[PDB]
Formats: structure tokens, C-alpha cells, sequence
């Protein structure tokens, strides 16, 4: 049980992020992630009918 | 040591700005993605397309050479600018021959056919695909790209899977009618054409057979939670001694191990599951083989492999509480000890950081010089163990609530993108 | 030794060569 | 093209239009070959000449003697003739460390005489040359700032006075010149 | 193998979702969606007509998405409509109709031409251009002209114009002209002359000369050469104001003055203060304009150009040393206030952790500078300030010049016109004089070099030159006393 | 922008025009002087060019052009020294010093000759009116 106490005391000394920084973090990460995802999805969608027509 | 003249991309003599780096990342990703959808010619998942081999042989080359470095059999000496080039050219020369061997294996054994020019063309296609993938990784790593190539490709695959499991167009028609495999597509279709809203919402909400909307909300929730729990870090004040007036801070983040121990744990559990299944397949029943696990419908029953099985929903969670109470603690302790072992082996020990402070001359603001290692022993190990335990807890939560993707994959993708953003913000750019 | 545009041009030439090979095989099987 | 003279043995350019670089190099080759015709020894040494220095010193002393006679008009002509001779009739391969300080020393007396006589622009230009060659001392800055205030350039006067005071801060006349240029410039603006 | 939708029963829903997931957030975001500048009005009233003709010469997605959504909803609601059977939501004619090879040909084109062509064009365009913002041939020519530059020739304005007429970015704009023509054009602009037919080329080259002069200044500061940098700043003033560089130029930069009268009648006035020492009618009597409705205009232009003045300047030694200045931006009319009346509260700095971390942050907060009064520069310019430092032992520049933009011109407002110099009644003891009103700017320059390890005196000299007017600037020799 | 080809031109002229022997030696010494001046200039300008190049404001091709010039100057000087040795036997141990002196000496000579032209720029730019005897008459 002492391990949990040490961990709690450690997080107590941690630096919790504020909202004005949180919004920039979430914006940057979400934009990057959605960009990668949409690129992957579009490149996986376009190539089905073309792989039908060619082959 | 030897001499060789091989293809390699050159590094820029100056630092490349942000916009060109971003454009090169985008175009390299696009080429790697197009390369993986176009199938081969001579034959009659990324299986059966131009990207059969993938980057896995490159991962194996890097892994075996990292292990050879860690075991101290090459006598690494950073004091010379020649052993680095020798190791780098050894990487390439062994990767090429191992890739050639894997290609020969898959062409002479795979499902393409035993019956010569066709086999030559089939080996040449795979050779050229793997070579271009290697060149592209090298280009992205030399400096033109934001970060590594392998991690970017992995994040790409994870994000693409998460989307396709949400906005799928492929309709599945089994007796009752055409049903969508996407989430939002299914919701909008059953809202528009069914015209029975009170039943349509509940029918499109659960869908025990195909992805639904509740899973999408849950995965958005876990994504936001992970993005919140990422900025946590321990900051302590540091000051320099060689030149005065330099005050600084050394951040100690929470996810210190950076997704390695969860990967090791998943790999070892998958491997032991495969071995147990194969041995249960070879021998039908035996004392030890029946005691370690009794496979059924494939999930083992009354076995240790059955005990280490993940929990898919709250149903099996409330079914046998002892399995959960052993499995959760097992996975948590495993991730914790793996975090400790990794911070011990990877040269990130408090001793190495104290030595680095001795070299750079950095010291704490309001503390002496003989206690840096003593203080680091009280900050680093607890941080690593707690990071491992938290990764384990989030993985358990994701596997239990059953989102569109496993928690490990979302964690890896989010961490890689966060590292990209952190580098971009520390450097300073759009 | 090689420039980035070299890598891009090689990759595009390769992909287009494979696609041309497929379409040639298909049109040959369809015509004769 | 370019014609080779017959009896003078100096190269002359016959073209109609030429840039400045070719003209300078042609003049330098002219003076070099004119010196080589004069010097008869095959293995020449950088050791300076003697009779040339003798006549130079003679002209310089004959010019300086006019100050004791209080003749302020011909002394400048005499020192100028001595400087012109020491600049013309000394071949370039002669020692640097003995052609530089002699010129500097003679130009110093010329500067002082020209500043006292009443000619100002010439004195300021000579001072700027002497300061560009690499001699930076409060025996130059005070005279330069004096000439600047004399021919009415105030901002550069303050600039030079401050550069001087930042190289001999214990000076007594640089501060007076600084105060005077400050008053003049405050009148110039206000 | 899939089964494509044959009777148009599933692609409507898919396209409708693809439209909604784009329209929704856009509609949501659309629904959710200091420093007095008194020259912005008088600038456009005196600029000639040709410049105006030049400067004039050189959301529907939401609505269309919503109407298409309406069409799709009407079309879907108007329709009448064991082993598993897969089916892809795209229609059938896209692969089975008479338009089968058109798609593959379009894709082969989009992969074989449009991608490599555009990427190669963009790469070649962003490879050549230097970081400062100029071509490579121009930078090469500037360096090759500073390298073999004899220190004998005194830098003038003509020499820098002759260096600028050899630029390369002037050749692409007009591949038919020659450099001597560019020189003649730039001269015709400086001396307020008409080109006749090449006006729309002269305005192009003059509007482009700005970044070129900044590049030349940066390279000249690089080579540790001071004369060419100072000449570059003077020529930049010269072009922006379109007036030849002379002794009495501060008074010829005014809007409407006649040289052929001023040069001949008076010969003792050389600067603004010497002008404002005169009375109100004597100004017009000397300038020779004789028009009150316009005399007020020229006085309004001549009572607003910023002259600087120092208050306190010294070194500071953080982890990296940086210079700090205390300038007091004054107009050409207000008399001298003693430095003693400064309450000393404005000068002092707050000592906080956030301030100690990034000291230049407190400077980065100040407002911006107004639009300059450039009735002959074709475009519109914000006033600028270029402050460059030079050493005092030998006389060479020792860092790139720092170009500051933010300075509080508040002290020039027409509200405190009671503080005039012609009253000479000791106006500091006035009911309107409130020392708490005069705002004291702040300029901070990093030293750009590590401190000397020796112990002794080290002299420096900081210049702050203006770049749009012919105003008064700063020339001080500050010293650092290293003591350890 | 050099006097390098000038020695070759004078040599080709002397090959048939019967030019005296001292003019050849003078042109040779002058070419050596220009070579020494350029060597010193490049040796002193290398650091600031390197700094600007690392700052990324000079491009890339100019660094290679500079590096080529560094050794091309030395090649030209060695060719000149060999030509000198061919022109007179045992005349190389003195030639280098004679050149090292003429370079600096004629540099000073040009800097001093420049003032007669430099003087009128000040008059034109400050609008002075100087009568005879160099005094001011406002």
C-alpha cells in the first residue's frame, strides 16, 4: 500500500496542465491525427474500384 | 570492417525549416500508402500486394543490431567518426541480404505457385519495393522529415484502421437486408430510411454484431483522457556551474518508458498464447498440457492461458471475478517491472543522468553536488514504475470498455504525434 | 549520392510501370 | 591592344576606352620597369637607398628652416615637394618598415603647418589618410575634430570626439572639444 | 468480390453523411465566429494619381452543401425502397458502364504528371530563395561586390544605386531591359523626375527595392563593415522619401516646399527645431507657399516626425548579457524637460520569475508604430527602426542589426500641444504638465557575443537610425566595466 | 578583373616585337604581387564567409565556389613561381620576399593616390564654396 502512497505524493508534486495550454495540445494532436487518418482512409477508398477496373 | 559503395541520401548542410519538413513528411507518407494497395502481377491485410515484406525486416535488422550493441560485442566507441559509419553500413548490408532471403523464402514456399521469368519478375518486384521503402525511411530520418519513418508508418496504420472501423462503406447483407459496417454511416442511414426513430436509435446504438456509436463515443473519451494525462511531468530547478547566470528546469514526464513495456508485454502474451495453442494442437490431452490449459470455443478453459485472457466486456468481468482480480494485478505488475528493467538497461538510470550532470556541470538550485544521485534515486524509479502501471491500467480499461481499437495502439499513435508536436514547438514554427 | 526528387521519380516510375503491366496484360487477354 | 614604346621602354595603352583597373596596372608596370632600368644590380636586395634618403632629408630640413624664419607660405611648398619626391622616386620593392614611418613623420609636420596656416580641407583629408593607414592616437583625433568644427560638420565632430575620449579618457582637451561641439550642435538643432 | 449498388439505394446515404460531416462543423464554427495613427488620412490626399492607379492595379460552400443535402434527402425519401453478401456503397456505372477506362486514365494522369510536376516546381521555387528573402544571384553579386571593394572609394548614394541596379530580381520582371536602364529609372525616381513610358516598371522596381536594401544591410553588417551599412540606411531614407541627400534635407522632406525659393532666400535653417524657433506666419513667409488652408497641412506634417532622446542606458548581466535603453520619443516642438523630473518609477524594472525568464517579453507587449508618411513610395509602409551596434577600439560591426518594430509614439498626440517651445514661460510649472503622462519607451538588444574574460574597460557604441523620415537619431558610446 | 592575362599578352608581344628583358620581369613581379594580395584577402575573409554560410544567408553554391578559388589561387601562384625560376636561375629564394614587399608598398601607394579624387566628393556632398588657398569663403 506504500507504493500507492509514494505514487500519490509524486503526482502531488507533478505539474498539472492548465486549460489554455490544454486547448493548444488538443488542437495540435487532433489535427495531426485526423489528417493522418483521413489521408489513410481516402487512399484506401480510391483504390478499390481502380483495382477492380485494372485487374 | 570493409569498403562498400551503396545508395544513400545525403543530409542538408544547413538546418531545414519547418514547412519543407512538413511537406516532405506528407509526400513520403502518401507514397508509402499508395505503394501498399497495388497488387502484384504474376500471381494467379497487406498480404498479396506490392508491400508483402513491409518494414518488418528493417525492424528485425535494427533490433538485432541494437541487441548486439547492448550486449557489448561490437566495442562501440563514440570517440571515432569511423565506427559509426561502419555500423551504419553494416545495418544496410545485412538488411539487404536478409530481405533477399525472405523474398526467396516467400517466393519458393508461398501460395504464388511452384511453376521461371515469372518468378524472376516476382522477386524483382518485392526487391524494388523493399529497396524504395528503405530509401524512404532513410530520407525521412536524415533530417528532411519531422521524425522517424517506422513510427510514422505505425501511427498511419492505426489511424487508418480507426477510421475505417467508423466510416466504412462496405455493406454487409445477411438475410435481414443491407447493413453498414461504419458507425456514423449506419446511424445516419437508420435515422433517414427506417422512419421508426424510437426503435432505430436503440437498434443502431448497440449492434452486438457490428461497430456502433457507443464505441465511437468511448474511443473519443479515451483519446481525450490520454491527451490530458500526457502533459504530466516532474520539474526540478537546475543551474549551471561552468558559466554563471544560466538557470534552467529539467522536466521528468510521467510516460517515461514511452510505450515500450506495453509492447513487450503484448508480444510475450501473444507468443505464449501461440505456443500453448500449438502444443495443445499437437498433443490432444496430457497431464501438463491439460493443466496449463483446456482450449475450447478459440478460448482456453480452466487453464492459465485462460486466466491471462483479456476481458472483452463487463459480462465476463462480472462472470468470474477471480480471473479479473488475478489478470489485472498480473498485467499491472508486469508492466511495472518491465518499465524498471527498461530504464535500467536503456542507459536512463539515475546514475547516468547524474554523470551527465557532472559532465555538463549542471547542479540543483538549492542543493549540494554530492547528493544528485541520491535525489535522482528518489525520483526516477518511482516515476518509471508508476508510468508502467498507468499504461497497464489504461490498456485494461480500453480492452474492457471495447473501443474501436486496442489501447496500446492509440497510446503509441498519440505518443508519436505528441513527440512530433513537442519537437515542433520547442524549435518554434507554424 | 542521390537527391530526394530522384527517390520520388524512381518510386513513381515503378508504380506506374506495375500498373501499365497490369493494364497491358488485361487488354491483351481481352483483345486476342 | 597596347603599344610598346621605342626609347622610353614604358608600355602605353593605345585603345580608346579602358577601365580603371587596367590603367592602374599599366601605370604600376610602368613604374616597375622604370625602376628596373635605373637599378643595375641583378640580385637586388630590400635594403633601402642612401642618396635618395639624403636628398629627401635635405629638402625636409630646408623646408623646416623656414618656420624659424617665420615664412609660413614656402615651408608648406617645400615639405610638399619633399613628400612628393619620397613618394615618386622610391622604387616599390624598398623596405616597407622604412618607407612607411618616414612618410608618416613628414606628413605629421605637414598637417600641423597646414592647420596653422589656414588651409583646412586638405589638412582633414591628410588626417583621414594618416588615420586610415593605422595610427590611432589622441595626437590625431583632436586635430581632426578641430578641422571638422572649422569646416562646419557637427555630427561627425561629436562622433570623432567621442571615439577619441574612449581611447584616452584622462585627456584634458578632448573634453573641452566635446563640450564645445555639444554647445554648437544644441545651437544647430535648438 | 463485392456487389456494387445497382438500383441507387445506398450511395445516397453515404454521400449524405460525407456532406453532413463537413457541413456541420463548418456551420458551427461560422456561428461561433491602441496607437494613434494620424497619417493614414493625410497620406492618400497628396499621393499622385498614377500611384493610386498602380496600387489599384496590383462561404458559398455552406449554402451549396445545404441545398445538396436537401436534394439528397428528398431523393432518398422519395424512393420506394442465409449467407452473407458483401456490397460496396459506390454505384455500378462507375465501373460497369461505358465510362470504365476514363477513370483509370484520369487516375494514371493524376499519378504520372500532376504530382511530380507540381512537387518539382515547388521544390525548385523554394530551393533557390535565400532565407532573408532574396534570390541567390543577388546575394552572390552583393558578396562578390563587397569582397573586391577597395576601401579608397568613399561610399556615396550613387555607389549603392549602382550596386542595386545589378540585382537579378529586376531581370525576371522585365526580361527586355538592361541594368543601366534600371539605374536611370531609379535616379529618375530619387530626383523626382518622370520616366514617361516606363512608370509601371519604375513603381515595380521601387516597391521592390525595400527587401533588397535590407538584404544588403544584413550582408554589410555580416562582413564587419560600417561605411556600407550606414550608406545603405541613408539610401533607404532617400528612396522612401524621394529627396536627394543634401545638407538641409530634413526641411526638404516636407510635403509642399519650393526649392528654387528656399535655397536662395535663407541659408541658415537646416533642421526642424531651427524652423519651429520661428513664428507661425514667418514659417510660411520663409517657405514661400502663401496658403493658410495648406500651411496648416504642412505644419501638421512637420509637427509629428519622431525625434529620439536618451534617459538612461547601461549594461546588464544575465546568463547572456543584453543592452537596455531608455528613449523618450519627442516631437519637433516640445522643449527640454530635465531628466530630474522623471519619477524614477517608470525606469525601474519589475523583478519576477516570469520576467526574469524571458526579459524581452515585456518589450514585446508594446504597441506598433503608425503608417509612415511616404507620398512617393508606391505601397504603404509602417515606420521602422534599425539599431546596429559597433565597437570603439578598431571600428567594426560585431553583430547582425536588430530591427525593432514596437515603440510607443503616444507622446505625439495633439492633446498636449500646450507644451510648445515658442512660449518660453517655463511651461513645466503648468497646470496641464503631468509628469505621469510622458511614456518612456524601452529597447533591449542582446550583445550577440560572450563577455570578454579579461578585467578592464571595454567600450561600445550603439546607433539607432530611423528608416522612413529624416529625423534625429541616437549616437552614444556606452562602456562596460567588467569586474568579476 | 585581373592583370594575370596581361603578363601573357606582353609575353606574346615580346615574342616578336623585341621587348627589353626588364619589362618581362616587372610584369612577372606584378602578377606575383596580385597573387599574394588575393591569397591574403581570401585567408582573412574565410571566417566571415563561413559564418554567413552557416547562418544560411549566402546560399550553397558560393561556398563551393569559394573553396575552389582557395586552391586555384595557390595553383596560379605556384605556376608563377615556376615561370620565375625558369626566367632566372636561382631566383626564387629572393622573389617571394620581393613580392611580399611590393604588394604592401603599392597598396599604400594607391591608398595615398586616392585622396586627390576623394577630395572633391566632400565638396560636392557638403555644398562648400572654397576659394583659392583652400580657405573657406562660406
Amino acid at each position: 500500500v506504500e507504493f500507492v502512497r509514494e505514487g500519490t505524493q509524486f503526482l502531488a508534486k507533478c505539474k498539472k496542465p492548465d486549460l489554455k495550454e490544454y486547448t493548444k495540445i488538443v488542437k495540435a494532436v487532433g489535427i495531426g491525427f485526423i489528417a493522418v487518418g483521413i489521408i489513410g482512409y481516402a487512399i484506401k477508398l480510391i483504390h478499390i474500384p481502380i483495382r477492380y477496373v485494372i485487374v | 570492417p570493409f569498403e562498400s559503395f551503396l545508395p544513400e541520401v545525403i543530409a542538408p548542410e544547413r538546418k531545414v525549416p519547418y514547412n519543407q519538413k512538413l511537406i516532405w513528411t506528407g509526400v513520403s507518407l502518401l507514397i508509402f500508402l499508395i505503394l501498399g494497395q497495388i497488387p502484384l502481377y504474376g500471381i494467379v491485410s497487406n498480404r498479396g500486394t506490392l508491400l508483402e515484406l513491409g518494414v518488418s525486416p528493417i525492424i528485425t535488422s535494427s533490433m538485432i543490431f541494437q541487441f548486439l550493441q547492448g550486449t557489448q560485442l561490437l566495442q562501440i566507441r563514440p570517440e571515432s567518426k569511423q565506427d559509426r559509419e561502419l555500423f551504419q553500413i553494416a545495418q544496410k548490408v545485412c538488411a539487404i541480404i536478409l530481405i533477399l532471403g525472405q523474398a526467396l523464402v516467400v517466393v519458393m514456399t508461398g501460395n504464388y505457385g511452384a511453376p521461371l521469368p515469372i518468378c524472376l519478375l516476382l522477386i524483382f518486384q518485392l526487391m524494388f519495393a523493399s529497396l524504395i521503402v528503405m530509401l524512404l525511411d532513410e530520407l525521412l530520418s536524415k533530417g528532411y522529415g519531422l521524425g522517424s519513418g517506422i513510427s510514422l508508418f505505425t501511427a498511419t496504420n492505426i489511424a487508418e484502421q480507426i477510421f475505417w472501423r467508423a466510416f466504412a462503406p462496405t455493406t454487409v447483407n445477411s438475410g435481414r437486408g443491407k447493413e453498414f459496417e461504419g458507425a456514423v454511416i449506419a446511424f445516419f442511414h437508420l435515422l433517414a430510411v427506417r422512419k421508426d426513430k424510437k426503435r432505430a436509435l436503440v437498434e443502431a446504438f448497440y449492434r452486438t454484431n457490428l461497430p456502433n456509436m457507443f464505441q465511437v463515443l468511448m474511443t473519443v473519451a479515451i483519446f481525450l483522457f490520454v491527451l490530458y494525462l500526457q502533459g504530466f511531468r516532474y520539474e526540478l530547478p537546475i543551474r549551471s556551474t561552468k558559466v554563471r547566470g544560466q538557470i534552467g528546469i529539467y522536466p521528468i514526464k510521467l510516460f517515461y518508458t514511452s510505450n515500450t513495456p506495453i509492447m513487450l508485454q503484448s508480444a510475450l502474451t501473444s507468443n505464449i498464447f501461440l505456443i500453448s495453442q500449438i502444443l495443445f494442437q499437437k498433443y490432444p490431452t496430457n497431464p501438463l498440457i491439460r493443466l496449463i490449459g483446456v482450449w475450447g470455443i478459440q478460448m482456453a478453459l480452466s487453464g492459465l492461458a485462460y486466466y491471462i485472457q483479456p476481458l472483452m466486456s463487463l459480462s465476463e468481468a462480472l462472470l468470474d471475478p477471480i480471473k479479473t482480480i488475478v489478470y489485472i494485478t498480473f498485467v499491472l505488475g508486469s508492466c511495472a517491472v518491465f518499465s524498471k528493467t527498461w530504464i535500467e538497461i536503456s542507459g536512463t538510470s539515475p546514475r547516468d543522468i547524474a554523470k551527465q550532470f557532472k559532465d555538463q556541470g549542471m547542479v540543483i538550485n538549492g542543493k549540494r553536488e554530492t547528493s544528485i544521485y541520491r535525489e535522482l534515486k528518489k525520483i526516477i524509479p518511482t516515476a518509471a514504475a508508476f508510468g508502467g502501471a498507468t499504461i497497464g491500467a489504461l490498456s485494461v480499461g480500453s480492452d474492457l470498455l471495447g473501443t474501436l481499437g486496442s489501447g496500446a495502439s492509440i497510446l503509441m499513435a498519440t505518443t508519436t504525434i505528441y513527440g512530433y508536436y513537442e519537437a515542433a514547438a520547442k524549435e518554434g514554427g507554424f | 549520392r542521390v537527391d530526394p526528387l530522384v527517390v520520388l521519380f524512381l518510386a513513381v516510375g515503378f508504380i506506374f510501370s506495375v500498373v501499365a503491366l497490369h493494364v497491358i496484360s488485361k487488354v491483351a487477354g481481352k483483345l486476342f | 591592344t597596347l603599344e610598346y614604346n621605342a626609347n622610353s621602354k614604358l608600355i602605353t595603352a593605345s585603345d580608346a576606352v579602358v577601365a580603371l583597373s587596367t590603367e592602374t596596372n599599366i601605370d604600376q608596370i610602368n613604374v616597375l620597369t622604370t625602376s628596373l632600368i635605373g637599378e643595375t644590380n641583378p640580385n637586388f636586395t630590400p635594403q633601402p637607398n642612401e642618396a635618395l634618403s639624403k636628398m629627401i632629408k635635405g629638402l625636409f630640413e630646408s623646408g623646416m628652416k623656414n618656420l624659424q624664419q617665420k615664412k609660413l607660405n614656402e615651408a608648406l611648398k617645400n615639405v610638399s615637394l619633399a613628400i612628393e619626391m619620397a613618394q615618386r622616386k622610391r622604387a616599390p620593392w624598398e623596405a616597407f618598415a622604412i618607407q612607411l614611418p618616414e612618410l608618416h613623420f613628414m606628413l605629421r609636420s605637414k598637417i600641423d603647418l597646414c592647420l596653422i596656416l589656414g588651409k583646412h580641407l586638405e589638412a582633414l583629408q591628410d588626417l583621414d589618410f594618416l588615420l586610415g593607414t593605422g595610427l590611432i592616437q589622441p595626437d590625431v583625433f583632436v586635430r581632426k575634430a578641430d578641422c571638422l568644427l572649422k569646416l562646419r560638420q557637427w555630427e561627425e565632430a561629436r562622433a570623432t570626439c567621442e571615439r577619441g575620449l574612449a581611447l584616452a579618457p584622462e585627456d584634458m582637451k578632448l573634453r573641452a572639444l566635446l563640450i564645445e561641439t555639444a554647445r554648437n550642435l544644441a545651437e544647430y538643432n535648438g | 468480390n463485392y456487389e456494387y449498388d445497382e438500383a441507387s439505394e445506398t450511395w445516397p446515404s453515404f454521400i449524405l453523411t460525407g456532406l453532413l460531416m463537413v457541413v456541420g462543423p463548418m456551420t458551427l464554427l461560422q456561428i461561433y465566429q491602441f496607437n494613434e495613427e494620424v497619417f493614414k488620412n493625410l497620406n492618400e490626399e497628396y499621393t499622385s494619381d498614377e500611384i493610386k492607379q498602380f496600387r489599384r492595379k496590383f462561404n458559398i460552400i455552406i449554402i451549396v452543401g445545404w441545398i445538396l443535402v436537401a436534394i439528397l434527402l428528398q431523393r432518398i425519401n422519395s424512393n420506394d425502397a442465409q449467407s452473407t453478401s458483401h456490397g460496396i456503397a459506390l454505384p455500378r456505372f462507375l465501373v460497369d458502364g461505358s465510362a470504365s477506362p476514363l477513370l483509370v486514365v484520369c487516375y494514371v494522369a493524376l499519378l504520372g504528371l500532376i504530382l511530380p510536376y507540381f512537387v518539382s516546381r515547388w521544390w525548385a521555387r523554394t530551393q533557390s530563395y535565400t532565407k532573408k528573402g532574396i534570390h541567390n544571384v543577388t546575394a552572390s553579386n552583393f558578396v562578390s561586390n563587397l569582397v573586391n571593394y577597395k576601401p579608397s572609394e568613399i561610399v556615396t548614394t550613387d555607389l549603392i544605386l549602382h550596386w542595386l541596379s545589378f540585382a537579378h530580381e529586376f531581370k525576371q520582371f522585365f526580361p527586355d531591359l538592361q541594368p543601366t536602364d534600371f539605374e536611370k529609372l531609379l535616379q529618375d525616381h530619387i530626383n523626382r523626375r518622370d520616366s514617361g513610358k516606363l512608370n509601371n516598371a519604375k513603381f515595380r522596381i521601387v516597391a521592390k527595392c525595400h527587401s533588397l536594401l535590407h538584404g544588403l544591410l544584413d550582408i554589410a553588417c555580416g562582413f564587419r563593415n560600417l561605411d556600407i551599412a550606414l550608406g545603405a540606411i541613408n539610401t533607404f531614407k532617400c528612396i522612401v522619401q524621394a529627396v536627394p541627400l543634401t545638407p538641409n534635407c530634413q526641411i526638404l522632406q516636407l510635403p509642399n516646399v519650393d526649392k528654387e525659393h528656399f535655397i536662395t532666400k535663407t541659408g541658415d535653417i537646416h533642421t526642424l527645431g531651427k524652423l519651429f524657433t520661428l513664428e507661425d506666419a514667418k514659417i510660411g513667409e520663409v517657405l514661400g507657399i502663401k496658403d493658410q488652408a495648406k500651411l496648416n497641412e504642412t505644419l501638421r506634417v512637420a509637427s509629428h516626425i519622431p525625434n529620439l532622446k536618451i534617459i538612461k542606458a547601461d549594461f546588464l548581466v544575465p546568463g547572456r548579457p543584453y543592452i537596455s535603453l531608455k528613449v523618450l520619443v519627442r516631437s519637433a516642438k516640445q522643449p527640454l524637460i530635465p531628466t530630474s523630473l522623471i519619477p524614477e518609477e517608470n525606469l525601474t524594472e519589475p523583478q519576477d520569475s516570469e520576467s526574469q525568464r524571458d526579459p524581452f517579453a515585456m518589450m514585446s507587449k508594446q504597441p506598433l508604430v503608425p503608417y509612415s508618411f511616404a507620398p512617393f513610395f508606391p505601397t504603404k509602409r509602417r515606420g521602422s527602426w534599425c539599431c546596429l551596434v559597433s565597437s570603439q577600439k578598431d571600428g567594426k560591426i560585431l553583430q547582425t542589426p536588430i530591427i525593432i518594430e514596437k515603440l510607443s509614439y503616444k507622446n505625439l498626440n495633439d492633446d498636449k500641444d500646450f507644451f510648445d517651445k515658442r512660449i518660453k514661460m517655463d511651461l513645466t510649472k503648468h497646470e496641464k504638465f503631468d509628469i505621469n503622462d510622458w511614456e518612456i519607451g524601452t529597447i533591449k538588444i542582446p550583445l550577440g557575443q560572450p563577455a570578454p574574460e579579461t578585467v578592464g574597460d571595454f567600450f561600445f557604441r550603439v546607433i539607432v537610425k530611423s528608416t522612413d523620415y529624416f529625423t534625429t537619431d541616437l549616437d552614444i558610446t556606452m562602456n562596460m566595466k567588467v569586474r568579476d | 578583373n585581373d592583370a594575370h592575362d596581361l603578363y601573357f599578352q606582353i609575353k606574346e608581344m615580346s615574342e616578336n616585337e623585341k621587348i627589353h628583358e626588364k619589362v618581362l620581369k616587372a610584369a612577372l613581379l606584378n602578377r606575383g604581387a596580385e597573387s599574394v594580395r588575393r591569397s591574403l584577402k581570401l585567408k582573412e575573409l574565410a571566417p566571415q564567409i563561413n559564418l554567413l554560410y552557416k547562418n544560411g544567408s549566402i546560399g550553397e553554391d558560393y561556398w563551393k565556389r569559394f573553396e575552389t578559388e582557395v586552391k586555384l589561387i595557390e595553383l596560379e601562384f605556384k605556376d608563377t613561381l615556376q615561370e620565375a625560376e625558369r626566367l632566372q636561375p636561382g631566383w626564387v629564394q629572393l622573389f617571394v620576399m620581393v613580392c611580399k614587399e611590393i604588394c604592401f608598398n603599392q597598396a599604400l601607394s594607391r591608398r595615398y593616390q586616392s585622396i586627390l579624387k576623394r577630395k572633391e566628393v566632400c565638396i560636392k556632398e557638403w555644398e562648400l564654396k572654397i576659394n583659392n588657398d583652400g580657405r573657406l569663403v562660406n
